[PDB]
């Protein structure tokens, strides 16, 4: 296998967050949810998809943001949409005008109230009035339902009164007066008997009998939810001391008991019930299960998050951590993507979360060690070329110092140099740099291709910094140049060019070419910086080599062999004076003679 | 130089082999000292350092340094002798007593493990003992993660030990001979028996913690399986077939793992990578599912 399937999916999702981050940065109006809804259409997602539409309706669906009110609206609108669609398709085309009332009459008449019509409704002039009121109510068209009742020809008319004021108010029709009276009538007359829809209207409007369920006409799971939502009374529930209060909390618990995901079958639908019910945490957790698609749970959470929920990793709900853990999968492979996800953490605006974000990024940089990608790269003057994080911005200098110091512990030189460049500690960079180039200079030969490494690194920095307003110490730079000179000597040492090597070595002004001034070379030796003091071993012996090979005794006129001979002599006196302060290879002698 | 330390290392090996010490408590001390010594000798260095040293030896162009390699060789010789004897003692001991001293002995076994990887041990150890016991203990690992809640406490003991056991298993798998021994011990079978994989973790303490923990077990076991697979000849070899069966039988978990988030995500991400490595490493699980 291979499952390009997810990776493709991973990328598609990553793409969407990426665009979302671009919008936030660019102050755009990109909707997250529409974006998923578009993709989600394809399949299995037909659940996840409905979930997204639920969230989207919530877009700016605050509009204040009342839990049950919005859930009710979603269910009510969904039903309405369903109704409109049925009407919107042949018939008659319904005979009359497209009014909402007629659309519902159509649903009731054409849709499945009749296979070929009949049974136990109260009907006048071919129309079940109570069913109509119930469905209109279901649609959210309370006003119309009220009007139907008004016109009704009925004789429970006291109820008619109680419908109108239920409607007039916020729909929590609370008269300090009659509600009590309505309840008694329900129990005595209505409760043991009647037309199912009539009972529904009384029960639902009245909140008559808190033991809950409507016998005959609960036909759908959403019908089931809607009914329950209607029943709860949030406001001024605490006030009034009867225990006929039904709360969202109570509703939420019932959904938990057993009702269970299994019970909400279409398990498919359970997800939606959780969102509607306000069990966001549970909802993410539930999405957290099949394949939960950790990916899906993460993004949904992101969406709830945009909504400003999350108001206080299979089972770990916190947004920061949900995101962070998600990153664990891909972070090594796709550090850029990880950054994009971590960035969402800020979406929950407030301190704490902000630090969590910062810590997460800091944690990402450390141990991923993707410095160039994350932090930045190469100056060519022109400061840093921004890393992905920098595009996001801010605390970046302190992270660098932290990382760089750590590099120092590990001894990950190169990383340290890289980090310090970003730090813009120019002096520090060269000094670390001198050390790196300095060793690797002393050693044994056969190396140094002309294109890449510590030497090459050396060349980069010098060209780079020195011309430009150089902040480094003169001393530091000086050793730097010396190391470079010695290196060029290496390039030309071997690959022929014997003569050229002597010229350059002499230029170094380290080794006595002149007279017996070898000793002055002693006096100036101990003074030498640690980096050079180490390198001298090869300087000598390079000299006695070229000196040897060049001064190969020639065949058969001016031939001044004497020089390039005196040079060896002075050099040997030099080597003779400091052998103890040298590694211990006066095997200059072997090359010296023949 | 920790030469002076070397002598103590020898004494420690001597006592352990002797298995004198009514107290496992005593042996725990021996294990601890040995552990530090093994760790101390190789300050964290990785294959790069070894390669550099070899080149320098390259050959003794001039005067080379081969100090750390020489030190490791001396340690390994000492250890070998004493070794067969002591391996017996260390494993049996293991089990019991000391769930305590355990934290100490499993850590000692793992350090030792790198060094003396390769060699020696594989043969000795193999046989015995260990394998049989360790595979059976995989099964029981699943059961042990549940018992995990209870014992959170007795957890301290065992985290020091159970994690150490997984590590020991992973290390054996990294090499050819070790992987063979684990597989011979019937690794796939024990894993089937543990039933760690043949389930869904989400199904089911703060829930994100349990998911992190369960997924955590899954990542190490999955690494052990991937390592055993690759470490043989993953191709026509028998190993490839066994791993494929592993994937297909525990399919849909692999698929399910692919999407979501948290530290839990981090563990999930690692698990996902591990499956991917298993996939390509075998006959492409996809390739097989033509």
């Amino acid at each position: 296998p291979g499952r390009s399937s997810l990776d493709n999916i991973e990328m598609a999702y990553a793409r969407q967050i990426y665009i979302y981050n671009e919008k936030i940065v660019n102050g755009h109006l990109q909707p997250n949810l529409v974006d998923l809804c578009a993709s989600v259409a394809e399949l299995d997602d037909k659940s996840i998809s409905d979930m997204w539409t639920m969230v989207k309706q919530m877009t700016d669906v605050l509009v204040r943001m009342e839990f049950v009110r919005q859930a009710l609206a979603y269910l009510e609108q969904s039903y309405k949409n369903y109704t409109l669609v049925t009407v919107f398709g042949n018939l008659h085309q319904l005979g009359g005008v497209p009014g909402t009332y007629q659309l519902v009459r159509s649903f009731l008449n054409i849709k499945l109230p009749a296979p070929l019509p009949g049974l136990q409704d109260g009907e006048v002039e071919g129309h079940p009035v109570w069913a109509l009121i119930y469905y209109c109510m279901r649609c959210g068209d309370l006003l119309a339902a009220s009007q139907v009742v008004n016109r009704a020809q009925h004789q429970l008319g006291e109820f008619k009164t109680w419908f109108q004021e239920y409607m007039n108010s916020k729909d929590r029709r609370l008269s300090p007066a009659t509600e009590n009276k309505l309840r008694l009538h329900y129990r005595r007359a209505l409760r043991n008997n009647t037309d199912p829809y009539k009972r529904a209207v009384y029960c639902i409007i009245g909140r008559c009998d808190v033991t809950d369920n409507q016998s005959e006409v609960a036909d759908k799971t959403e019908d089931y939810l809607w009914l329950k939502l209607n029943q709860v009374c949030f406001d001024d529930d605490g006030t009034s001391s009867p225990q006929d209060r039904l709360t969202l909390s109570q509703f939420q618990k019932q959904l938990l008991e057993d009702y269970g995901e299994s019970h909400f079958t279409v398990p498919f639908l359970y997800f939606q019930v959780l969102f509607l019910t306000a069990q966001f945490e549970a909802a993410v957790a539930f999405l957290f299960r099949m394949e939960r698609l950790r990916c899906h749970a993460v993004h949904v959470a992101l969406v709830l998050f945009e909504l400003k929920l999350l108001l206080k990793c299979l089972r770990r709900l916190n947004f920061v951590r949900l995101l962070m853990l998600y990153t664990r999968k891909f972070e090594s492979t796709d550090p850029r993507e990880a950054l994009q996800y971590f960035y969402f953490l800020r979406d929950e605006k407030d301190s704490q979360g902000e630090n969590m974000f910062l810590r997460c990024v800091s944690e990402l940089v450390i141990e991923s060690r993707e410095f160039d990608m994350i932090l930045g790269k190469l100056e060519n003057d022109g400061s840093r070329k921004p890393g992905v994080i920098d595009k996001f911005t801010s605390d970046t200098k302190p992270i660098i110092n932290k990382v760089a110091s750590v590099a120092e512990n590990k001894g990950l030189f190169e990383e340290a140099a890289k980090l310090y460049d970003l730090a813009k500690n120019a002096d520090k960079v060269l000094e670390l740099m001198n050390k790196l180039l300095s060793p690797v200079v002393p050693q044994i030969s056969a190396p140094q291709s002309n294109k890449e490494r510590l030497k090459n690194m050396a060349l980069s920095i010098a060209e780079r910094y020195r011309a430009q307003g150089i902040s480094a110490n003169k001393f530091v730079d000086s050793t730097f140049y010396l190391l470079l000179d010695l290196i060029t000597f290496f390039d030309e040492y071997h690959s022929g060019h014997i003569d050229r090597a002597f010229d350059i070595i002499e230029r170094l002004k380290l080794v006595p070419l002149n007279q017996e001034s070898v000793e002055e070379r002693v006096a100036a030796f101990r003074n030498f910086s640690d980096e050079i003091r180490h390198n001298l071993s090869e300087v000598l012996l390079a000299t006695m080599n070229i000196l040897f090979t060049q001064f190969k005794r020639l065949k058969g006129i001016e031939d001044r062999d004497s020089q390039l001979r005196s040079q060896a002599r002075t050099l040997i006196t030099f080597a003779g004076m400091i052998p103890y302060r040298t590694s211990g290879d006066t095997n200059a002698r072997l090359v010296q003679m023949e | 130089g920790d030469s002076s330390l070397y002598i103590i290392l020898k004494k420690l090996l001597d006592f352990i082999l002797k298995t004198g010490g009514g107290f496992q408590r005593v042996r725990t001390h021996l294990y601890g000292s040995l552990l530090y010594y093994l760790q101390i000798a190789q300050r964290p260095d990785e294959p790069d350092t070894l390669e550099a040293a070899k080149k320098t030896m390259w050959e003794r162009l001039t005067a080379p340094e081969d100090v750390f390699s020489k030190l490791q060789r001396e340690n390994i010789a000492i250890i070998e002798s004493y070794g067969a004897a002591l391996m017996e003692v260390v494993c049996r001991d293991a089990c019991d007593g000391h769930e305590i001293g355990r934290m100490l002995a499993l850590a000692l076994l793992d350090r030792i493990v790198s060094v003396d990887k390769q060699q020696q041990w594989l043969l000795y150890l193999s046989n015995s003992g260990y394998l049989k016991v360790l595979v059976d203990s995989l099964v029981e690992d699943d059961r042990t993660l549940q018992s995990l809640l209870t014992p959170q406490p007795p957890l301290l003991k065992a985290l020091y030990t159970y994690e150490s056991k997984m590590a020991f298993l992973t290390r054996v798998a990294k090499i050819q001979q070790g992987a063979l021994e684990l597989l011979r011990s019937g690794v796939i079978v024990r894993l089937a028996q543990c039933q760690v994989y043949d389930m869904r973790p989400e199904t089911d303490m703060f829930i994100p913690t349990p998911v992190d923990r369960y997924r955590q077990i899954l990542l190490p076991a999955l690494q052990l399986c991937q390592v055993i697979l690759t470490s043989s000849m993953a191709q026509h070899l028998q190993a490839a077939g066994q791993v494929l069966q592993f994937l297909i039988s525990h399919s849909d978990t692999i698929q399910a793992i692919l999407r979501c988030q948290d530290v839990s995500a981090g563990s999930l991400q690692e698990l996902a990578l591990l499956t991917g490595i298993i996939s390509k490493a075998a006959l492409p699980g996809i390739l097989s599912e033509l």
